C-alpha cells in the first residue's frame, strides 16, 4: 500500500520564479516499533504503550 | 518500595524525578503490598 501511495505522487520541478530543485522518492521501508529510552533502545510492546 | 515490570528489582525511590527503574530501562513501577492486617466480614 505505502509503495503505491509514494509511487503515485509525482514531484515536479520547484522554481521560485539557471538553478532549479527537484526531489524524488525511492523504496519505502518501515522498521519495527522501538522505544527510544535515555539509556539504550528497548523492546516495545502494546501493553507498554498502554501503561505509558 | 516499588516493584519494576519485566525486570525483578526493588526500586524504593521516592524522588519526583526518579521514575525510571535502576539498573533497568523501563519506566513502569508497581507499588508493593506491605504486611498490614485487614479485616473482612465473611
Ligand atoms: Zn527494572
Amino acid at each position: 500500500g505505502l509503495q503505491n501511495v509514494f509511487q503515485s505522487f509525482g514531484e515536479m520541478l520547484v522554481e521560485p520564479s539557471w538553478r532549479y530543485a527537484t526531489v524524488k522518492f525511492g523504496e519505502v521501508t518501515v522498521e519495527k516499533p522501538t522505544f527510544f529510552s535515555d539509556d539504550k533502545e528497548l523492546e516495545f510492546l502494546p501493553w507498554h504503550a498502554r501503561l505509558q | 518500595t516499588y516493584v519494576c515490570g519485566d525486570c525483578g528489582q526493588e526500586n524504593t525511590l521516592k524522588s519526583g524525578d526518579v521514575i525510571q527503574c535502576r539498573e533497568c530501562g523501563y519506566r513502569i513501577l508497581y507499588k508493593k503490598r506491605t504486611r498490614r492486617v485487614v479485616q473482612y466480614e465473611a
